[PDB]
This record gives structure tokens, C-alpha cells and sequence, in this order.
């Protein structure tokens, strides 16, 4: 309405403004953040590590990784062999395969990560052999 | 009235459910984007409080780790997935609505679809679990296939083979009653069973309030997260509530002062909704714990004890997925329509006790008969369902008559 | 100065009602009240069953009934007594109001 | 020994005890009261602090809500209050001390 | 009011932990004979009486 300049939400922040001249609503939303987590075998075995950005799409990665981004422990995406897109996050440094195998490393919404010439894989846990007795 | 007994001499089977939370919301929460958010000056500040934020961390990652504990313990009996056959003939006893439906995408059992359906920023995030919805709903799945084509011999060692009747025969052998009560009617038993699957159904149709327990689990979250984030607009004896402001109007000599009155509020708001997650999870766990030993004693075994699987002596159970918990479906065994009689302790013969094998001897007004403890089945008396074990002349009550041979 | 205390919502004339009712469930019913219909029996039988349900023929209490009674109203005689010269058996609830 | 056995010929009747608490007391607190006193000037500045005391009055609810559904299902455990019968005679044992 | 409240909240947990023991020996005790071993006393049990 013609007498209102700022906003706010269902709490107590602002969350749109008036231009005092261009005098256009305008929203506000923040810029991404999130955790970050590493995912490694023992320094016994490998050396080899991959990362996950939580709760985050795969484009919004890429783009600010080919623009700016904090934490520039930055690792290399040769191909879509690497970039994967899980229901936690984007999985950057991970080759999704077709088989199941046990879970070694928990990942996600059923996702787990093993190493098995060698490299990390990330696939979808299986719950155990099937059977049926005949009734 | 001390020479008079009453005796049932006509059964009931009835369902009732069972509800049982298992597992909460998985949450972490980042002290420098809640406490101080972009501001350099607010973190320089909270580095002079030593290790205030580890610890949170620790704790929050703890019970996150923990809420995946309950649900590995409580479904993840078995380490086989077994199937059902084709042919879904059981000797009249219907399974439709508890086995999974193929039709629908997510493979759900209709009851499981009810059920599912009745049931409802700064650095605030939540964990998905490990475990989707449609593993969850595999094996219970094959809890129910193993319990069927198997009985209780799948949960110690291989899953051996045998047709359900003759299990239900079992079962009802395993609290006091012959078999052949069974086989004389097992049509209407598997009829008194068939109706009494459909009314739970309408059970949970018609009344909401049904599942507050899974419910509370819910609410007790939103008002816990909601409480924190509203705590962000409070000045705390400070001149405003936003950091910028203040380090826009303020000599920063001048503006720890104001800061440093932020910081206590936020961190007292921090552990206190820390400490109250750390009790809720110790009593979630607490009933996880239950969760997992009826599914140990009433799923894969009969029960011996009372009230524990259910009101009444106890025959089988089923489990059934829901949100953030699990339900279950206990069969029991209630007697009814109990006729009244004339008894007494012993059968004086030949100058001789005489004492049942099992049973209570019972009197119909001039015939005496032996018959078993909780279904009227009457006998001739005869040596063979008795033994003598002593002499008349001691025993109370003691009336004489005749024993066959 | 502020503070307030709550009475319990049942009373303790409702409690002893509840003790009054289990306690005459379990002298003509046995176990049987709490499964079904309560279905009487005479009180010697259910003994008679309870012996059986610990490896001891019935025919044990029978020859013995006269005797048996004697040293349970001994027993229920003395817990009185106990209950007056143990300091600290009522240990437990005592703790309850204190702290 | 690999060829010797024992066996009693004798038994006895005992009666023991047992205590366990079952809930405790129900309290409510009045912030203001408690805080400020009958004060105008200190509440305006206990205000500023949000809501410190919304939630200390719901964990006292829900405590005190919960020590009622305790001893309702400790006592609650049937539907039809049984009473005893008139004329006390069971075989040879008193219950007068329990009754 | 902070140190009593989680006070008060630690003693009600302990006292609903005790108080789901008497429920389960209200019917394992006194609704019925018992097999488990100590359970309802020091012996062979019988019966039980609140
Ligand atoms: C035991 O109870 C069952 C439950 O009602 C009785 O079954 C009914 O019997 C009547 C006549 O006997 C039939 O008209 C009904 O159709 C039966 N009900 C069902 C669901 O089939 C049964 O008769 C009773 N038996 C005895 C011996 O009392
Ligand atoms: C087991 O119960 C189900 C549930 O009623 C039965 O399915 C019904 O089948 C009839 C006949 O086709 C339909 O008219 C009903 O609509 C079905 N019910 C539902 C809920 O879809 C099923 O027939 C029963 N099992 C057997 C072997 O008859
Ligand atoms: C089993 O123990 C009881 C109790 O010690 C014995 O009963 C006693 O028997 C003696 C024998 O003369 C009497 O003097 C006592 O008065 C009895 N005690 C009571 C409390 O009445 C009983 O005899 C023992 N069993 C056997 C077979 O000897
Ligand atoms: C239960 O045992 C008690 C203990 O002897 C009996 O109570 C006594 O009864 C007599 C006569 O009735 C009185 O002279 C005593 O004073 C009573 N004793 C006490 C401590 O009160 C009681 O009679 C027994 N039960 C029955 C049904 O007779
Ligand atoms: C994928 O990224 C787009 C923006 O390019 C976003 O709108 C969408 O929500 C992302 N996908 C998911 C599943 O969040
Ligand atoms: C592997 O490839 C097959 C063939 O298309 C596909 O059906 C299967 O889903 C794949 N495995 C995955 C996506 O985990
Ligand atoms: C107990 O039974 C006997 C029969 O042996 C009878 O004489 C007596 O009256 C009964 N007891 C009562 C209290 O009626
Ligand atoms: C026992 O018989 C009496 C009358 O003889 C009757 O009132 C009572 O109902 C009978 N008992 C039962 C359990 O029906
Ligand atoms: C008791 O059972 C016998 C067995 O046939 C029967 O002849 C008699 O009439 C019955 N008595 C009564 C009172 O019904
Ligand atoms: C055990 O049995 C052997 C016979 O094989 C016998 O020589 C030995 O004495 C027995 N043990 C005892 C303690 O008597």
C-alpha cells in the first residue's frame, strides 16, 4: 500500500525495500552457504579424497566455483564422472555405478560410498540376499 | 463359593494396535552464522570464550549419529529379504490388506498408506536419514514373509517350512489348548479372523486423534526450532538486536560493549535448546529400546507374558511401518460365554485318591467328567487320564464315584 | 513467593479402591480376571495350580493343606513387625518428599 | 561327584517386600512474581529478554501432566471394581491384613 | 529457575523409569504366575499382592 516502505516475514527480518527514486519492490534473499563434509578412506590405504556441499544443486556449485567461493580446497571435475547429485548435496569427486554391495560409508538417502586402477565409488546400499522358501 | 467353578465354552479373536516411536529429527546447528552471521568484529569477540561451540557441535553430532542406531535395531532383524509366493491361498486366513501391493509405485501396504497419510534462514539445517521410506517398508515386508510361510523357526537359525494351520495349531498348543479344537473349526476361526483385520481399518478412519504419539514427536521439533529462531529478535539489555546497525553508529571501542550482551543471550539460548534435545533423545532411545524387544518377543516368538503383546493370551503379532516409529498388530485369544458348575479336588475309589492328569473334574448336576482348563470339553473318567498318588482318608472335599478301565 | 503446588487428580480413597478391586480380583478369579470375564474358583484349586506351575504335583498341597496355611499367616504376621524396626524401609519414598 | 545327587524333603513359605516410588510432587512457577515482585519498573526491562518464561512454564506443565498418566497406569489395570464377598473364609489363610 | 527446571526435569525422568517397572510388575506379579528368575521375589514365585 501506498504508506508501507520495508517488510518483513513470519519473523523479525527484513525481507523486501522500496528504491527511493526507481520506487520498485524489490525481494531479498540471502546468497548460498551450507556444510561441508570429506570423505576418505585411512591415510593406510589411500590418499585419495571426495567432498560434499550440502543441501545445494550441482549448476549453483559449478557456477560459483568457475566465479568465486569460499574454501578454495578446490578438486577437479574431469567429467559428469565426477559431479554427482545425491538427495544431501552435490558430490564432487565420485563415480555413481549400477551394481549394490554393502554400506561401507554413509552418505545419504540410502548412498554409500567404498573404494574399490582403484578410485571412489558412490552407489545405492543393498539390504542383503534374496530369498523365498517354497510355501 | 467354595465347591463351584465356572469353565468358558466359547472363544473370541480380536486385533489390537499398538504405537511406539522410534526415532527424531536429525538437526546441526552453526554457532558463528546463528550467534554472529558475516560480521568479523562478532566471531574476533567469540574467540575469547574458549571452546563454547565444539562441545554443541559434538553433542548435536552425537545424537544425530545415534537417531540411526534406532532404526539398524529395530527392523534389521533379519539378513535375508524373503519373498511370498504367487499362490496367496492360507487355509482361508486373508492377508490382503498387511502384505504390499504391487499396483501402487511406492509398494505399500494399504494399511501402511493410511497410516502415512494420517500423519502431518541462519544456519538451522536438518539431516535426511539413512534409511528411505522404501527400505524401511522392504523389511517389514519380509518380516511379514518369513512369519508366515516359516513361524517362529526363521528367527533362530534357517527358515524351515510349514503350512499356516498347522502353525496356528501350534500356537494355539502353546497356551493350554488342544490341537484338535483348531481343526474342528477352522473355518470359523479364520472367518473370526478375517472381519476383525477389516475393522481396524475403519478404526483408523474415523478417529483422528488416533496417533498423538508420533504426533508430539513431531510438534515437540517445530516449537524447539521455532523458539531459537525467534530468540534472534531480542536486544538482551543491548540498544538493537542487528549487528550491522550497531556497527554502523557505534566507535567499535565503544561497541564491544553492546556486542558483548548479544553474545550472552545467544549462547544462553544455545545450550539450553542443546540440553533439552540431549533429554528428549535419552527418552527416545528409551523407548527404542522397547520398540526392538517386542519385535524380538512377539514377532518371532510367543509370548508368556501377560499384557505384554497384547490383552489376552497371545498368538502372533505384525509389524507395520509409519512415520518416525512403528505399529503393531497383536492377535490374542479372549474367552467368552462361561457356564457355571459343581467340582471337587479328588475322586475317592477303592479307597484310593484320585487326581487329574490336566484338567478339573466337573459335575453337570449328576454325571462327573474331567475336562481341560479353558474350553468345556468333558470326558469319561478312566485310569489313563488319571493318577492316584495317595490314599482317602486325608484329602478334603474328596468325592466318591466310579473310574472305568 | 510465587510458587504453587498442584493436588494429584486422584485421591487416595480412588487409589485404595483400585487396591480393594485387584486384591478381591485375584482371591476368586486366580489369573483369570485379567484375560477375559472373571470365572471363580475355589481357593485351594488355584493353589492347587500354582504348585502345578512350579514342577510340584498337586497332590502335594492336599496332603499338606492344613500345614501350608499355618506358615503363610506367620509370614503375613510378621511384615508388620518388619515394617516397624527396619529404619530405612521406607527408605525409597521417604527421599521423595525430602528432595 | 559324577554319581550323587541331593534332594529335598521339605519346603517353607515366605513372604517378602518390596517399594518403589511411583510419581512425585506437581509445582508451578509465576515468573514475574518470582523475578520482579509486584515491581512496574522491573518487568519492562525483564521484557527485553523474550521468552525465557514461556518455556520454563511448559516443561513444568508437561511434567506435571505426565505424573498423572504415571499412577494411571500403574493402578488403572481394570474396568470392573470386584468386591469382595461378605463371610471370609478361604480354605484356612487369612488376607484381614490386606483386605 | 533455569538450574531447578533441568533439575526437575532429570528427577522426572529418573521417576518415569521407576514407575514403568511397577506397571510391568502389576501384571506379571499380580495378574498372573511369573517364570522370570528374581523377578518377583527371591524363590520359586507364587503370587503377589499391592
Ligand atoms: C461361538 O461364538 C460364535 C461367534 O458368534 C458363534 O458363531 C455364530 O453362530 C451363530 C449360530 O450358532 C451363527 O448364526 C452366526 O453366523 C455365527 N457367527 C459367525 C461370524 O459365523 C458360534 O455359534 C458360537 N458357538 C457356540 C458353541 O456357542
Ligand atoms: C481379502 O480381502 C480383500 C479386501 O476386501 C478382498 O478384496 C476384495 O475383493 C472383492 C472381490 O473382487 C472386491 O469387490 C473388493 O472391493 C475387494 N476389497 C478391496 C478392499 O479392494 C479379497 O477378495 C480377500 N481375499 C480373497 C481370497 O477373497
Ligand atoms: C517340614 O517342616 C515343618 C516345619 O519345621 C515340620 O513341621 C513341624 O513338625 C514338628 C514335628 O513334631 C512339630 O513339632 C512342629 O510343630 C511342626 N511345625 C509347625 C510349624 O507346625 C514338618 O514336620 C516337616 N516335614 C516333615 C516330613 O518332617
Ligand atoms: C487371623 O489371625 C488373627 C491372629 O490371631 C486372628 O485375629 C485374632 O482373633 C481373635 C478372635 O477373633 C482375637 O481375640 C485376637 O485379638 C485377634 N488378633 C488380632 C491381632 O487382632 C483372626 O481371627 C484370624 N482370622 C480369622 C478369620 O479368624
Ligand atoms: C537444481 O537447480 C535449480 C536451479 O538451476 C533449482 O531451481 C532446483 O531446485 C535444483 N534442484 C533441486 C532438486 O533442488
Ligand atoms: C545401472 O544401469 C541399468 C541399465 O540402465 C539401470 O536400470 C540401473 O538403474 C543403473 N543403476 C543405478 C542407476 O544405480
Ligand atoms: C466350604 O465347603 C464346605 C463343604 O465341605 C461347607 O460345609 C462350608 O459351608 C463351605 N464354606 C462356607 C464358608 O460356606
Ligand atoms: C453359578 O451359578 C449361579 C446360580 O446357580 C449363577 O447365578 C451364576 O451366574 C453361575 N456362575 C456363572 C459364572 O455364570
Ligand atoms: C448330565 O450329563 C448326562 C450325560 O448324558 C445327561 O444324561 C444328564 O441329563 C445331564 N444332567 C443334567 C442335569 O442335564
Ligand atoms: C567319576 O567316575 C569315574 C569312573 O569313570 C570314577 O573312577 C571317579 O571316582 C568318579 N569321580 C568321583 C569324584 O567319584
Amino acid at each position: 500500500l501506498p504508506f508501507q516502505q520495508f517488510g518483513r516475514d513470519i519473523v523479525d527480518t527484513t525481507d523486501a525495500v522500496r528504491d527511493p527514486q526507481t520506487l520498485e519492490i524489490l525481494d531479498i534473499t540471502p546468497c548460498s552457504f551450507g556444510g561441508v563434509s570429506v570423505i576418505t578412506p585411512g591415510t593406510n590405504t589411500s590418499n585419495q579424497v571426495a567432498v560434499l556441499y550440502q543441501g545445494v544443486n550441482c549448476t549453483e556449485v559449478s557456477v560459483a566455483i568457475h566465479a568465486d567461493q569460499l574454501t578454495p580446497t578446490w578438486r577437479v571435475y574431469s567429467t559428469g564422472s565426477n559431479v554427482f547429485q545425491t538427495r544431501a548435496g552435490c558430490l564432487i569427486g565420485a563415480e555413481y555405478v549400477n551394481n549394490s554391495y554393502e554400506c561401507d560409508i554413509p552418505i545419504g538417502a540410502g548412498i554409500c560410498a567404498s573404494y574399490q586402477s582403484q578410485s571412489i565409488i558412490a552407489y545405492t546400499m543393498s539390504l542383503g540376499a534374496e530369498n523365498s522358501v517354497a510355501y | 463359593s467354595n465347591n463351584s467353578i465356572a469353565i468358558p465354552t466359547n472363544f473370541t479373536i480380536s486385533v489390537t494396535t499398538e504405537i511406539l516411536p522410534v526415532s527424531m529429527t536429525k538437526t546441526s546447528v552453526d554457532c558463528t552464522m546463528y550467534i554472529c552471521g558475516d560480521s568479523t568484529e562478532c566471531s574476533n569477540l567469540l574467540l575469547q570464550y574458549g571452546s563454547f561451540c565444539t562441545q554443541l557441535k559434538r553433542a548435536l553430532t552425537g545424537i544425530a549419529v545415534e537417531q540411526d542406531k534406532n532404526t539398524q535395531e529395530v527392523f534389521a532383524q533379519v539378513k535375508q529379504i524373503y519373498k511370498t509366493p504367487p499362490i496367496k491361498y492360507f487355509g482361508g486366513f486373508n492377508f490382503s490388506q498387511i502384505l504390499p501391493d504391487p499396483s501402487k509405485p511406492s509398494k505399500r501396504s494399504p494399511i501402511e498408506d493410511l497410516l502415512f497419510n494420517k500423519v502431518t534462514f541462519n544456519g538451522l539445517t536438518v539431516l535426511p536419514p539413512l534409511l528411505t521410506d522404501e527400505m524401511i517398508a522392504q523389511y517389514t515386508s519380509a518380516l511379514l514373509a518369513g512369519t508366515i510361510t516359516s513361524g517362529w523357526t526363521f528367527g533362530a537359525g534357517p527358515a524351515l517350512q510349514i503350512p499356516f494351520p498347522m502353525q496356528m495349531a501350534y500356537r494355539f498348543n502353546g497356551i493350554g489348548v488342544t490341537q484338535n479344537v483348531l481343526y474342528e473349526n477352522q473355518k470359523l476361526i479364520a472367518n473370526q479372523f478375517n472381519s476383525a483385520i477389516g475393522k481396524i481399518q475403519d478404526s483408523l478412519f474415523s478417529t483422528p486423534s488416533a496417533l498423538g504419539k508420533l504426533q508430539d514427536v513431531v510438534n515437540h521439533n517445530a516449537q524447539a526450532l521455532n523458539t531459537l529462531v525467534k530468540q534472534l529478535s531480542s536486544k538482551f539489555g543491548a540498544i538493537s538486536s542487528v549487528l550491522n546497525d550497531i556497527l554502523s553508529r557505534l566507535d567499535p571501542p565503544e561497541a564491544e560493549v553492546q556486542i558483548d550482551r548479544l553474545i550472552t543471550g545467544r549462547l544462553q539460548s544455545l545450550q539450553t535448546y542443546v540440553t533439552q534435545q540431549l533429554i528428549r533423545a535419552a527418552e527416545i532411545r528409551a523407548s527404542a529400546n522397547l520398540a526392538a524387544t517386542k519385535m524380538s518377543e512377539c514377532v518371532l516368538g510367543q509370548s508368556k507374558r501377560v499384557d505384554f503383546c497384547g490383552k489376552g493370551y497371545h498368538l502372533m503379532s505384525f509389524p507395520q511401518s509409519a512415520p518416525h516409529g512403528v505399529v503393531f498388530l497383536h492377535v490374542t485369544y479372549v474367552p467368552a460365554q462361561e457356564k457355571n458348575f459343581t467340582t471337587a479336588p479328588a475322586i475317592c475309589h477303592d479307597g484310593k485318591a484320585h487326581f487329574p492328569r490336566e484338567g478339573v473334574f466337573v459335575s453337570n448336576g449328576t454325571h462327573w467328567f474331567v475336562t481341560q482348563r479353558n474350553f468345556y470339553e468333558p470326558q469319561i473318567i478312566t485310569t489313563d487320564n488319571t493318577f492316584v498318588s495317595g490314599n482317602c482318608d486325608v484329602v478334603i472335599g474328596i468325592v466318591n464315584n466310579t473310574v472305568y478301565d
